[PDB]
C-alpha cells in the first residue's frame, strides 16, 4: 500500500462510501418555524429536564443518584451560603456542573431573568 | 480588528454514523497515509469527571459471546442458518476470531446491515498491517523466529478452517460469504486488529463479549492513553471517556489502551504493530550483574509499586529521557533490593559496565542497526505494510536496546 | 426508595543562605 | 564537573557508602566533614547515607538530626531517606512522628502511598495495632488505596484482636 510519487509525498487511496444511503438525504433536513418553540422551552425550563434524564442514563439506582445530588448541594450551601437561595439555586447548580462535567454547555444553575421587564417594581403577570 | 488581521476524513464516513444515533464530541476524523485516527477538533478541557468523547450505539455492533454458547447481540443470524453450524463447530478457546470473521463476511453480505456501509473504510488487505497478511519475506525481517513460527501458524489454522468449511458442496449464500482464501483471511485480519473484548449487561442479563464497534476500533493504541470505554447499560450505549482531570489540547490524539501489559510480540501477533515506548518489554538479562532498584527509581523519578510505575513529570521538568522504555528497563533489569541498605557506587560501576556489555552484544547479533533501519524506511517506496512494521519491530527493539544503554549510563552518572 | 440501605518539617529548617 | 572533582567525589561517597554499611554514623559524619574540608559539597547523597547510618542502628533523634541538618544544608532529602526515616518511626511505634514526616514528603511533592503502607505495616509488625489502624484510617479516608495483601492483614488482625470497629 506503500507509494511515493517520487518527489517524497506519498499517494494513498482516500477511503469513500462508495455506495447509496437513501437515510443521508431523507434525514438531514430542519425545520425552520420553530423558533419561539425552542424561545419557551428554555424560558420554562424543559432543557433541564432534559438533562435530568440524560445524567440517569448513567445510574444504576436513581435513589442514589438523589442522595448523591442532594449531598453535593449540601456542600456547595455549606461551603459558599450566601450564593444561594435567591437567583441561584443549589440543586440546579449541582445539576448544571454534572451536566457541564459531561462537556455540555449549560448556563450555571439554570439562572435566567427577563430582559423585558420595564424597570424595578414591575411584575409579571401571569396569563393562566 | 478583524480585518487588519493529516486530512479531514471523508464527511459521510460519519454521516452514515450521524444519522444513527452516533455522537462523536469535541472530536473529529482524520486520515493520512498511516492510517484513520481520532483528534481532537478543540482544546477538550479537563472537568471533575471524565468528558463523554463518542457515543455508539449498540445496533451498530457485531458481538458475540465470549463463552458457550454462542449468541448473537443484536441477533442477526437467523434461525436454520448454516453460517451458525459453521460458527458452532469452533474451537471455544482459540477459535474466537473465525467466530467474528463469519459474523463479519454474514454482515457485509446482509442487505439492511450497517457493516455493509461502514465495511468499506475498513483497511484493505493491501493497507491491513496484521501479519496473517505478511508472506515469507515480510516475516523473515521480523528477526524473532517464535513471532514466525506463531504467524505461520496461525495463517495455517485460517487456511485450514476455509478450506474445511468452504469447499465445493457448499450452499449458494456461504460460498458468495467468502469466493476464496483470501477474503475470509482478510476477514479474520480484521476481526484480529479490531475486536474488542467488554463485560457488558443488557438488560438483566451480564455476559463477557468479543465485540466489533464501529467508531471506535478507528480510536490508535497507546500505553499512556487518554481515554477509556465505558459500556451504559440503561441505554445500550458504548461511551468513549477522556480521563478525568486530564487536559487535551487541539490536534492531539484521542488513544485508548488495547491490552495492558503486553509486550511488542503479543501486539505485533494481535494487532500488527509496535511502540518503542512499550513499558513491559523484557531483553534476557544473565543476572550475575545487577544494580539497586530503588536508585534506579529515584534518578528517574519512577514511584509506585512494581505494577503500577509512572514518571512523576513534574521534578523532570524537561527530561523527555524518562518515558515507558526507561519503565521497562527498570521492570526488566536485574535489580537487587535490601530495604534500606545503600549501594556502593563501585559495585554499580561495574554492574552498568557488565549491563552495556550485554546490551551491546544484543545490538551486534543483529545484521543492521536502528539509524540504517530508519534510512531504509525514510527511502522505501515499494513495499508492503507488513514489510515496513518488521522494520518498525525491529528498529524499535534496537532502540530500546540503546535507550536501557543511555539510562544506565546517567544513572551511573548521577549517582553521586 | 431514598431510605434504602441506609442512604511541621521544612519550617524553621530553611537554608540559613 | 571536572574529572577530578567526581573522581575525588567516587572516592568520598564509596567511603561514606561503606562506613554506613557499617552501622558508623560517627565515621559517616567524619567523611561529610573532610568533604567539607576538601571542598566538596555534601548532597542528597551523603545525608542519605547519614540518615541510613543513624536509623539502621535504632537511633531515631540522630536520624532526625541529620534530616535537620540536611534541610539546613538547603539540599533536598530524597525518597528513600523519608521512607526510611518513616520506617525507623513504625518501628519504634512512634505514628505521630511517622505523620509528621508523610506530610513533610508530601510538601516537597512526593508519593507517599508507598511510605504510609511502610508505616502501617511496620506499626502491624511491632504489635501497634491500634496507632497502625489510626494511620490506615487516616490514609484510606484520605484516598489512599493499600494493597490487598494489607486489607487482609488488617481485616484480620482487627477481627483476632476482638476490634469489630476498626
Ligand atoms: N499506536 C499505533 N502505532 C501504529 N499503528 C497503530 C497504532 N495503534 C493502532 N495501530 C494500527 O491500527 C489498527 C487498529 S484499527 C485503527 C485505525 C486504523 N489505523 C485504520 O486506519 O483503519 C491496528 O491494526 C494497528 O496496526
Amino acid at each position: 500500500g506503500i507509494q511515493r510519487d517520487d518527489n517524497g509525498r506519498r499517494i494513498w487511496r482516500r477511503r469513500t462510501l462508495t455506495k447509496k444511503d437513501d437515510m443521508l438525504r431523507y434525514k438531514l433536513q430542519r425545520v425552520p418555524f420553530v423558533e419561539e418553540q425552542v424561545r419557551k422551552i428554555k424560558e420554562v425550563g424543559k432543557v433541564m429536564t432534559m438533562d435530568i434524564e440524560r445524567l440517569l442514563l448513567s445510574e444504576d439506582n436513581r435513589f442514589e443518584f438523589v442522595n448523591s445530588v442532594a449531598a453535593e448541594a449540601t456542600e456547595y450551601v455549606e461551603k459558599n451560603r450566601d450564593e444561594y437561595g435567591g437567583t441561584k439555586k443549589a440543586i440546579f447548580h449541582v445539576l448544571s456542573n454534572r451536566v457541564n462535567d459531561l462537556g455540555f454547555d449549560r448556563p450555571e444553575a439554570y439562572a435566567e431573568s427577563d430582559p423585558y421587564k420595564p424597570g424595578p417594581g414591575y411584575l409579571k403577570e401571569y396569563y393562566t | 480588528f478583524p480585518l487588519f488581521q493529516l486530512e479531514s476524513a471523508d464527511p459521510d464516513f460519519y454521516k452514515i454514523g450521524y444519522v444513527r444515533r452516533v455522537r462523536a464530541y469535541g472530536v473529529e476524523f482524520k486520515e493520512g497515509p498511516d492510517g484513520f485516527g481520532i483528534y481532537a477538533s478543540k482544546d477538550i478541557e479537563p472537568r471533575r469527571r471524565a468528558r463523554v468523547i463518542m457515543e455508539i450505539p449498540h445496533e451498530l455492533m457485531i458481538t458475540i459471546r465470549q463463552k458457550h454458547p454462542w449468541m448473537f447481540f443484536p441477533d442477526i443470524v437467523p434461525i436454520g442458518h448454516p453460517i451458525f453450524d459453521i460458527i458452532n463447530s469452533t474451537d471455544p478457546e482459540r477459535d474466537w476470531d473465525l467466530r467474528l470473521a463469519c459474523l463479519l463476511l454474514f454482515s457485509f453480505d446482509r442487505e439492511d446491515h450497517f457493516w455493509r456501509l461502514y465495511g468499506d473504510f475498513l483497511p484493505a488487505a493491501d493497507e491491513c498491517s496484521s501479519l496473517l497478511l505478511a508472506t515469507e519475506e515480510d516475516l523473515a525481517e521480523l528477526q524473532d523466529p517464535q513471532l514466525v513460527s506463531t504467524i505461520r501458524q496461525q495463517q495455517k489454522r485460517v487456511l485450514e478452517f476455509w478450506e474445511k468449511n468452504w469447499h465445493s458442496g457448499v450452499p449458494l449464500k456461504i460460498k458468495r460469504l467468502a469466493e476464496d482464501a483470501e477474503r475470509f483471511i482478510w476477514a479474520v485480519s480484521i476481526a484480529q486488529t479490531r475486536c474488542i473484548s467488554m463485560k457488558t449487561r443488557i438488560g438483566a442479563l451480564v455476559q463477557d463479549l468479543n465485540m466489533m464497534i464501529p467508531y471506535a476500533d478507528m480510536l490508535n493504541h497507546s500505553f499512556e492513553p487518554n481515554c477509556f470505554l465505558h459500556w451504559r447499560p440503561k441505554d445500550r450505549i458504548l461511551e468513549v471517556m477522556s480521563n478525568a482531570g486530564q487536559a487535551i489540547k487541539k490536534g492531539e490524539e484521542m488513544t485508548i489502551n488495547y491490552m495492558p501489559g503486553q509486550k511488542n510480540n503479543m501486539l505485533m501477533e494481535r494487532y500488527g504493530f509496535s511502540t518503542p515506548v512499550n513499558p513491559w518489554d523484557a531483553i534476557p538479562f544473565s543476572g550475575d550483574s545487577r544494580i539497586h532498584l530503588n536508585s534506579f527509581l529515584s534518578v528517574f523519578n519512577i514511584f509506585g509499586l512494581p505494577e503500577e510505575y509512572y514518571h512523576d513529570s513534574e521534578l523532570s521538568g524537561d527530561d523527555s529521557f524518562v518515558d515507558g522504555a526507561v519503565i521497562a528497563a527498570a521492570r526488566t533489569l536485574p535489580t537487587w533490593s535490601d530495604i534500606d541498605l545503600p549501594p556502593i557506587p563501585s559495585a554499580e560501576r561495574k554492574a552498568v559496565k557488565e549491563l552495556q556489555d550485554e546490551c551491546r552484544k544484543m545490538l551486534a547479533e543483529y545484521p543492521t542497526t536502528s539509524e540504517q533501519d530508519q534510512k531504509l524506511l525514510d527511502s522505501l517506496s515499494e513495499a508492503r505494510t507488513t514489510f515496513a512494521t518488521a522494520v518498525k519491530y525491529r528498529m524499535h527493539r534496537k532502540m530500546f536496546i540503546g535507550k536501557i544503554i543511555k539510562a544506565l549510563d546517567i544513572y551511573q552518572e548521577r549517582l553521586l | 426508595g431514598t431510605g434504602f440501605n441506609k442512604g511541621d518539617i521544612l519550617f524553621y529548617h530553611r537554608e540559613f543562605c | 564537573v571536572s574529572a577530578l572533582e567526581r573522581s575525588l567525589r567516587l572516592t568520598f561517597m564509596d567511603e561514606l557508602m561503606e562506613r554506613a554499611r557499617n552501622r558508623d554514623p560517627s565515621g559517616v559524619s567524619e567523611v561529610i566533614y573532610d568533604m567539607i574540608a576538601a571542598g566538596l559539597s555534601p548532597g542528597p547523597r551523603s545525608f542519605h547515607g547519614l540518615v541510613v547510618a543513624h536509623a539502621l542502628n535504632g537511633d531515631e533523634q540522630g536520624a532526625m538530626h541529620s534530616l535537620r541538618k540536611e534541610l539546613g544544608a538547603g539540599q533536598r532529602p530524597l525518597p528513600e531517606t523519608m521512607i526510611a526515616l518513616v520506617r525507623l518511626s513504625g518501628s519504634k511505634g512512634n505514628a505521630q512522628r511517622g505523620l509528621e514526616l508523610l506530610a513533610a514528603m508530601e510538601k516537597l511533592n512526593y508519593d507517599i502511598r508507598q511510605a504510609w503502607l511502610i508505616l502501617v505495616e511496620e506499626l502491624v509488625r511491632t504489635n501497634h495495632l491500634e496507632e497502625a489502624n489510626k494511620v490506615f484510617l487516616k490514609g484510606a479516608r484520605g484516598g489512599m488505596r493499600a494493597t490487598d495483601q494489607l486489607y487482609d492483614l488488617m481485616i484480620e488482625e482487627d477481627c483476632k484482636a476482638g476490634d469489630h470497629s476498626n
